Order: C-alpha cells, then structure tokens, then sequence
RNA sequence: GAAAUGAGAACAGUGUAAAUCUCUUAGCGAGGAACAAUUGGAGGGCAAGUCAUGGUGCCAGCAGCCGCGGUAAUUCCAGCUCCAAUAGCGUAUAUUAAAGUUGUUGCAGUUAAAAAGCUCGUAGUUGAACUUCUGUUCAGGUUCAUUUCGAUUCGUCGUGUGAAACUGGACAUACGUUUGCAAACUAAAAUCGGCGUUCGACUUAGGGAGUAAACAUUUUACUGUGAAAAAAUUAGAGUGUUCCAGGCAGGUUUUAGCCCGAAUACAUUAGCAUGGAAUAAUGGAAUAGGACUAAGUCCAUUUUAUUGGUUCUUGGAUUUGGUAAUGAUUAAUAGGGACAGUUGGGGGCAUUAGUAUUUAAUAGUCAGAGGUGAAAUUCUUGGAUUUAUUAAGGACUAACUAAUGCGAAAGCAUUUGCCAAAGAUGUUUUCAUUAAUCAAGAACGAAAGUUAGGGGAUCAAAGACGAUCAGAUACCGUCGUAGUCUUAACUAUAAACUAUACCGACUCGGGAUCGGCUGGAAUAAAUGUCCAGUCGGCACCGUAUGAGAAAUCAAAGUCUUUGGGUUCUGGGGGAAG
C-alpha cells in the first residue's frame, strides 16, 4: 500500500528522471575556483565541453557522457 | 503515436478496476478526460481524485472505489440523432438500468440520459457500467 | 483518501428493490471489504475472518469484528496486507500495549 | 486496432474493401457471374426435351446398382442432358423419342451422393407426369 | 522513433517546474540579448549558443530568463541564421554521404542511408515551406546543396 | 335414438342495363363403400412402428446429407398401425433468414485458409495538451427523498424540506452592441397642498428586463419548424356476420330533419429558415502590422431642382499623435536537429596475418599407401604414402565464440589504417507538430541460376568408374566438368521462421545479462572489481479467479463487459498457384 500522492522522497530519488511525479532533472550548477587564479566561474554539472578558466587560461573540466570530471583540485560549490 | 487520450486514460483505468487496483495514475490528461471523470464520479464510479500539475499536460489520480465494471470509448465518436438512441442504449449498456453512455452536446456533455432531458445529444463519446 | 472509502459503505446494501420497495434477490451476497467484490455462491478460495476484542485488560471479550476476503485478493498473498489494512480503517491493527 | 480502419473520414476504404473481398463468396461469384443463365437449362427451372435413349449408370461407392437414365435432347437449348428415371418401373413407360420434362435434383451442381455425372429428374412422358403413371388408378397411354 | 520500425528509445532533457529564473542570477533581459546576439555573430547555432549560455555562464533556459526564445531574440536583431539547424544540418550530412559514396561506390549500406536522410530532408521542406518559412520554389537535389557549398 | 344442418336444389323478394351469383326465404335436401381429404412420411437430423408381417436378396429401388439393400432389410415393393401440415400438401429453380459463412455493429490471419522477405515513401486514413474555470443570490419548473401536512380513492394532487441539475436572470475584470417599444425603480429639478423643511402626487435622466433588425472567423455536427404527392407501412374512430377490409356509419321516439367521420406518425441522403456553449477542422495582429481614437491631407460619392465652385455627409488612401499590460499557450516519460564521452563480428576502400588443403622445389628412406562393413577400380622403387625446410596458389577464418553483439532485412567474426553512417545513454541546448501507417512509386534482397572477362586450391550437380543389391545410372568408395572466388551486368525466390504488421497505453514476481549513465566500498588509485540505482537491448525463471480448440501465450493478455491509429491477407478440400 503507497500514496501515489505523498510519495516519499528516496523513491522518487531513484526512479528515473521522467517516472518522478513532478519529474525533475540531476544536473546541477558549480562555482568552480581554479587552482590558481581563484577565480569563480560557473558551471554546469553537464559542460559538454572542455572549459578555461577566464582569468588565466588554466583547465577546468572534462567533458563526458552525464558527469563533469573536474581538473585537479578546483573548488565547487552548488548553487541552489 | 498517441490518439483520443479519453480512451489512453479510459482503459488504464478498467485495467485498474479490473485488477483490483487501489487508485490509479493517468498520464496524458485533458479537460475532456476530466469532464468524463467528474461525471463518473458524480453518477458514483470513481472516488475522490487529484490533478498533479505536470507543467505540461497534467497527470491525474482517481481512487478507485469498486463499482466500475467497465468504462470504454467508442472509437470515432459517430454523431447520434436524439432518434439513434435506444440503437445505442440496447448495444451499449448491460441493461436498461445503468444507462451511461457519454455524449458530446453543443449544450456540452451528458449522460446518455442527460441527453434526453435536455433533448439534443450528438456525437457519442464513451460508456461506463 | 479516506474520501470515497468511507462513501461507499456509507448507506446499506440492498438489492433490486421494485416499484413496491419489496427486496427480491432471494439474498443479500456478502461483499469483499477490501476490494468490493461479490464473494460467489460457490467461491471457494474466499474466506471471512473472525478477529476478537479485547477490553483494556489484555483480557478477551464475547465481541468478534468480521473481515471478509474476496478469492482472487487472497490468491495475490494481498490478504496478509490486506487485512493488516482493514484493521487500520476499524482502528486496531495498530495494538498499544 | 484490427486491420480493418475505424475513421469517420475512411468509409469509402471500408465501402470499396466490402466490394471487394466479397468476390470470395461462390454464391455471390456465382449469380454475379451470369453462371445460372451458361448452364443447360439457361437458367430455367425446368425444360421440355426429346428421349435420346434410356441409358443405365452404376452407382458409385459403397453402393452398386444399376440406375435408369435417359439422354434427352433439350428445345430450343439443343444440349445432351444426363436424366434419371425416378422410381421402380419408371423407364417402363418412357418409350424412345417421347416428350420429357426434366427438373434437377438438390441444388444444381452435384448430383445424389449415389448418381455419377447425372444432374437431372425426369417428370413427364407425353406430358404425363411420372407419378401419375406410376399409380395404376392414374393414367396411361 | 523515426524511420525505426524496431529501434527506439528516450534521450533526456526535462525543464525542471519552477518557471521563473534562477535566484543565484541577475541579468536584465538584456544583458543576455547581448551575449546572444554577439555569440550569434560570430556565426552559432542557435542550438549552440543556448549550450554556451548553459555550461558556460550558467543561464538555465534563456528563454524562462528573457521570456524570449533564442531564434526569436537572433531573428529580431537581425542576426536570424539564414537556413534553419534542422533543414541546415540534415543536408550537410545528407551531402556529406555523397562525397563518401563516391570513392566508395560500391558502398551499399551508404547508398541505403543516404535515402533515409535524403527522405528527411524532404519531409522538412513541406514543413517548412507551409509555414512561409522558406520560400515555395526551394527545392533540394544537388544544386541546392552544392549551392550552400559555395 | 331423435333433434340439428350446409353443401345441394329451389316458386318469391333483394340485386342488375340485362343476365349470372350472393343475401332473405316456402315446398324438397344426410347415416355409412355415406354428401368427400388430401398430400407427404414413420433408422438418425426431422414428429411418428420394439410389427418378431408378406415379397425382394447390393438386384429393383430408396436416400436432402449421414447412409439403406448381398435370405432373418427398422430407409426398397406392399399390408397394417402410426405422424405432420390439412382444402390443401409435395417438387424444381432464384432469392431472405439461420450466415458473427463477407463482419460498419461483428469475424478470422503461429500451427486449421490467411503478415507481405525487408526499408523508404506523395495519394488515403489517423493525430498530444492550454484559452470564463468559478462563486453568490433570485426565480420557474423536475425529480427524488421524506420519524409530514390538506384532498381523492381504488390511484392522483397540493405543501414543506433537502438535493441535484436544468433553466433563465442578476452580479461578480465575466456571451455582446444599437435601435424602437414597453418599462421597471431610483437620483435630482419643477408644480400642487399643509406647517425653508417633514411628507405626498406628478416631470427629465437611468439599465435590467421585453421584442425586432445589425455583430460573435467558416463549416461539420445536433435542436427545431418550413418541404419531403397519393396508394402502401404504422395507427385513432369504426362488430364489413368475425376477418381480409371498405371508410363508413350512429338515432324516426324532435325527421321534409338530427348526431358524428375520413385524424395521426415515419420519411434518413442534398438543398432552404432557424436555436447552440461540446468534439473536430478552419481563421485572426510577426517582415509587419494590427486595434481603438483625434486631426490633417488626397481619391470617390448620396440627398441639397439641376450644372459648376466651394462645404458637407458617406465610403476608401495615407501621415501623424494619443490610448491599450500593444500582439507569438506549455514544451507533449511525441517527433527533428546541435553537442558529449562511449559501444558494436554494421558497412566501403586500403592493408595484414594464420595454420590447412592442393600442388612444387631441397633433401630422407623403403613397400606399401589409400579407401570399406568387407573390398574393389585408384597411387607407387621413371618413388608413392612418410619425415624436415621452404615456396607457389585459391579459398577459409578455427580454439576463445555464449539463448552474448551489430545490421531494415538478406546478413556480419585475423591485424592495422583511413572514408561516411548508427543505437543507446547524458543533457536546466535549440526547433516547436514538424508526426503513425501507407496504393502509386523506389533502395536493398545467402543460395542456385544467367551474360562478358578474370581466377581456379578444396569440394563437388551432369558425367566416368568401382562396390551394394533380385534391381541401383541411389544412400559408401575413386576420379571429374559447371559452379563454388572475383569484376561488371541480370535474376528476386527460399520452412526469406518468432511460420505471431507497424506506432501507442496498460496492467504479475524474480534474479542474470549487453550498452550508457549516477551514488557508494575495498583494494587501489586500475579504459579493472564489487554493492546499489536506473534508462535502452537480446533472453530466461516462476506464476494468472486473463486468453485458447489445445499445444501453449506476459502476450497469442486489457474482445459479447464485443470500438486507441493504420497497412496487407483469408473464406470447405482436390484440380492449383
Ligand atoms: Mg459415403
Ligand atoms: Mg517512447
Ligand atoms: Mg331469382
Ligand atoms: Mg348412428
Ligand atoms: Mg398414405
Ligand atoms: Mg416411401
Ligand atoms: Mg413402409
Ligand atoms: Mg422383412
Ligand atoms: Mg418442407
Ligand atoms: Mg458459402
Ligand atoms: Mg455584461
Ligand atoms: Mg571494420
Ligand atoms: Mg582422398
Ligand atoms: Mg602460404
Ligand atoms: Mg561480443
Ligand atoms: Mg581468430
Ligand atoms: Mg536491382
Ligand atoms: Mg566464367
Ligand atoms: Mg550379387
Ligand atoms: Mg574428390
Ligand atoms: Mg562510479
Ligand atoms: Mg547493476
Ligand atoms: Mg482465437
Ligand atoms: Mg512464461
Ligand atoms: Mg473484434
Ligand atoms: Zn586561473
């Protein structure tokens, strides 16, 4: 026996991205700070391609299929 | 693709009763499928039911009480002069006792016998029994 | 949603009534509570429950509540979950001490 | 769906399928056919016709006998037509050359289940109808 | 799924519920209508610079922060990309094929492809032709694709 | 045993143009072969013989289809007795129903007949969701309910509540605007009376409401009425002696006149009038321009007697300025594109191996090899088979290779390198119905086969031989041509098989898989392993108060509780593809 209604939130957190009720995506977005410049640049959880990092020049992310490998030790925080 | 979601939502639901179903999810909703539904619920088919607000189309929720035996389309939706009736009431329905064959009107929709009353019908929509 | 549940039971049961609001069907079915289901003349994986009451002492009273299971909702193992859900509705399942 | 189409729009589809598919009857193919007007009689019911012979024919089968048979020449069709002498002594009054009335038996195709290729009854003789002739207090020439 | 009698599947993309703009964010619509258009001149895809706006200055959906849709905004300011992505795209394959089959004319399973893209191709024409959104005397053979080749 | 009585036959009367007949009616008119029932059956279907009946003996014949008949026939011939319809009853042929056996409703399509081998694709058919919802109050009925009221009787009305919904109003940013009518009430001003005001009657303004005309993009569709000849069908009245049926007839007791009738419905398809809010299609402002409004200007123009000239009313054209929230629904667990790592025995060019089969060289011996159940043609000391090295050549890709992978299907497995392509996953990217299926019409499609060249190692249709057999131009054995390989043409079929059309939604349990992704743990920091999710892909296991003729089916399911969209196919068998 389940609500269909008041579905509790693990459920949801598992079932796959278009099954969820109010059916949300994963991605996400990060202020990323690079590992010299500091500067502060966002990005999303998603970046299909590689990113600089304004300031310098310096790498900041790798893209593949879903996730963003960060470069080196890098700040991120999620904005939301 | 996707075609008369009234019938999409319609059968989902039978599949409900006639499973045992507790409550059920209709995906792809309309106004149309809303009417039937507050109409079925109004005659005593269906219990209390949501509408989750899918930004898109909104996705609904009946809880189901037990009574429905049967709740279909019809196809192309024929139009029906008030004189088609018992053509359709005799072919339809279980019986003449639970007469609930939704039409479409210009005065809106009605129960196959609303219809009567208000003395006009048109085109069939669906039944339910 | 307690809603339509409670709705359904709300008036009593009686069949095919005529102009002369006689009863005719020569008898009145026992109706599968958790499901709402005509349990047969001749059903034989049905089952009706006697459950007994307790009074506030852990001792047992002359009072029993009935649950009846329709066959097919005994025949998907629903029972165990069924039952434990019709106590909920007539308060007891959950037993404090 | 089924194969066939459920439109509104689609009845001219459903209309021309109906025509069509409909060619697969034998009893519509057949008076469709103007098949009934090619046959001996050219449709009639029944036709008058000149004894060519009495001729007899063996049962088939399980079955083992000598059945009466006449060949008859049909009027104004002009066709040699396979006849069976009904009843006991029947060939007994159909002499040779007489006027013959033939009918056909169940259905105009196949013959009694005993009968090889034989297709009709023969009714009169001399314009006198066999049953007549075969009860005594009836007639006779 | 398209041409699949057999194949078919769900990629994703599903525009989360709250429809107003990011909190995190400030830019007057016209900030970004700047970006866009200077972005677009520089010769993008509508469909690419919504992905710069994405991964890049993290604008989630231009279009629920303007209220305003890319190709809209482009084509206002006159920076519109002539031959639309969809019709654009399919061609440059579709011609793409051909050079392939070519030197390879024995290919066959090319030749096949080539039909289903060149198909397609035909099939986005009547659309966009119907919506005035081409002009009717378009027609894609040869020389409308080595046409754009020039 | 006597009464009864039409057939029958009749003077009269009626009727008729005459005549016939009917009808009324006197004399005459019924008791057993009579004053009269047939026709067609009696195994089953198909109602009726269990006769120990006679004749016949697969003969004569019956039989609609099963089947009867060869010496003891329940189906023949006939007797008897029975059954069925009965002034009727058989038969032949076409046709209706049974025929859900031509199917829109309502079939079938794995194996019974039936999915095309497979994809593309204009006609056709089919298409996601949004746009006044809703509330309050009044009113007219309607129903239903009723610990209820008043009336009547052999079953209804009125009254009250609650309720629902209808309706119709009103009002609430809310289906209209003008007109004329009527008007219903109110706010002022006037007049009139009493004592500026308390009040009253009577005027202007004001919209509902109340009609008619003008408007709400255009149809579908539905309501309703106008139209849809008569006769016929249904059907009211109506004792033609009942009835068919005609439309007449009812009461002389108001009889030189009375009473009452010849009604009504259905009529789909296309046209007309008209009420309309749903579904469905269609349309309006996106280059811009639209809308409403004011003025200016230009063109055109009615009435002003008429012609000019001005003006002006009325249409149209622009420019400007003002007003208005100026004008583009979401983004389909639909579809098309962009992009990102990745996956595959998908494909096309290159390239590249590896053993083996042949065949050749270089050496090495020695009498047998090879083949079969046995042997036999076959090969061999001008050296076989055999062993080592090596080479030429044409095909082939082993073992790993499995209910595992890719490709529309046919089909696809050595390495490496290019060439264009593909799925799935990932997306807070665009585009926003672009789509489903499809006659026409095209792209493919092992083999075998065909044309013209290549190539020719192995196996091998035809053929040549051995053996085996009673027979062997067959199943074994020895050889061998076409082919098998390839280039370029052509051929399109195959148990082209899951014998199960594609798109879509649902519904049981369970692990294991292949590809992608996301969390986590250990090592370790691995293009690895494991735990847990999850999309998408072969497949299996268990099970169904779901399907079936069953075998069986997780779909062959959600179909008598018979209807998501679309294409193709079948209609006893053989002759026949
Ligand atoms: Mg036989
Ligand atoms: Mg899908
Ligand atoms: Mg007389
Ligand atoms: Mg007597
Ligand atoms: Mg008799
Ligand atoms: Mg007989
Ligand atoms: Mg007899
Ligand atoms: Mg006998
Ligand atoms: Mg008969
Ligand atoms: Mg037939
Ligand atoms: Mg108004
Ligand atoms: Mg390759
Ligand atoms: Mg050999
Ligand atoms: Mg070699
Ligand atoms: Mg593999
Ligand atoms: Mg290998
Ligand atoms: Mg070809
Ligand atoms: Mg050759
Ligand atoms: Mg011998
Ligand atoms: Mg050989
Ligand atoms: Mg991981
Ligand atoms: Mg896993
Ligand atoms: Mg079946
Ligand atoms: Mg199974
Ligand atoms: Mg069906
Ligand atoms: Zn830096």
């Amino acid at each position: 026996e389940r609500d269909l209604l008041n579905p509790i939130y693990e459920e949801e957190k598992q079932k796959n991205k278009f099954k969820r009720l109010i059916q949300a995506p994963n991605s996400y977005f990060m202020d990323v700070k690079c590992a010299q410049c500091q500067n502060i640049q966002m990005i999303f959880s998603n970046a299909q391609s590689t990113i600089i990092c304004e300031k310098c020049s310096a790498i900041l992310c790798k893209p593949t299929g879903g996730k963003v490998q960060i470069q080196a030790g890098c700040a991120f925080k999620i904005k939301n | 693709v996707k075609v008369n979601i009234l019938a999409e939502c319609l059968k989902d639901l039978v599949n409900a009763e006639k499973m045992g179903k507790k409550q059920v999810l209709l995906r792809p909703v309309s106004k149309v499928v809303l009417k039937f539904l507050r109409i079925m619920q109004k005659n005593g088919y269906i219990g209390e039911f949501e509408v989750i607000d899918d930004h898109r189309s909104k996705k609904v929720v009946v809880e189901l009480i037990g009574r429905i035996n049967k709740c279909g389309v019809i196809s192309p939706r024929y139009d029906v002069p008030l004189a088609d009736f018992e053509k359709w009431t005799n072919n339809i329905l279980p019986s003449r006792q639970f007469g609930n064959v939704v039409l479409t009107t210009t005065y809106g929709i009605l129960t196959h016998e609303e219809c009567r009353k208000r003395h006009t019908g048109g085109k069939i929509l669906g039944f339910f029994y | 949603m307690n809603s339509g549940r409670a709705n359904q039971r709300s008036k009593p049961m009686t069949g095919l009534i005529n102009d002369k609001k006689e009863k005719i069907d020569a008898y009145l079915p026992r109706k599968c509570d958790w499901s709402n289901k005509l349990i047969f003349s001749n059903d034989q994986s049905s089952v009706q429950i006697a459950i007994a009451e307790v009074g506030e002492n852990g001792q047992a009273t002359g009072s029993k509540t009935n649950v009846v299971l329709c066959g097919s909702v005994r025949s998907k193992g629903e029972a165990h979950i069924a039952l434990e859900n019709i106590l909920r509705e007539r308060g007891l399942y959950p037993i404090q001490e | 769906g089924v194969g066939k189409p459920r439109g509104i729009r689609a009845g001219r589809k459903l209309a021309r399928h109906r025509k069509d598919q409909r060619w697969a009857d034998n009893d519509f193919n057949k008076r469709l056919l103007g098949s009934r007007w090619r046959n001996p009689f050219m449709g009639a019911s029944h036709a008058k016709g000149l004894v060519t012979e009495k001729i007899g024919i063996e049962s088939k089968q399980p079955n083992s006998a000598v059945r009466k048979c006449v060949r008859v020449l049909l009027r104004k069709n002009s066709k040699k037509i396979a006849a069976f002498v009904p009843m006991d002594g029947c060939l007994n009054f159909l002499a040779e050359n007489d006027e013959v009335l033939v009918a056909g038996l169940g259905r105009q195709g196949h013959a009694v289940g005993d009968i090889p290729g034989v297709r009709f009854k023969v009714v009169c003789v001399k314009g006198i109808s066999l049953l007549a002739l075969f009860k005594g207090k009836k007639e006779k020439r | 799924m398209q041409m699949k009698g057999k194949g078919k599947g769900i990629s994703g993309s599903a525009l989360p519920f709250k429809r107003r703009s990011p909190k995190w964010l400030h830019m007057t619509p016209s900030t970004v209508v700047d970006l866009s258009v200077k972005l677009a001149k520089k010769g993008l895809t509508p469909s690419q610079i919504g992905v710069i706006l994405r991964d890049q200055h993290g604008i989630p959906q231009v279009r629920f922060l303007t209220g305003q849709k890319i190709l809209r905004i482009l084509k206002k300011n006159g920076c519109a990309p002539q031959l639309p992505e969809d019709l654009y795209f399919l061609i440059k394959k579709a011609l793409s094929i051909r050079k392939h089959l070519e030197k390879n004319r024995k290919d066959k399973d090319s030749k096949y492809r080539l039909i289903l893209v060149e198909s397609r191709i035909h099939r986005l024409s009547r659309y966009y032709k119907l919506n005035q959104k081409l002009p009717p005397k378009w027609k894609y053979n040869a020389q409308t694709a080595s046409a754009l080749v020039q």
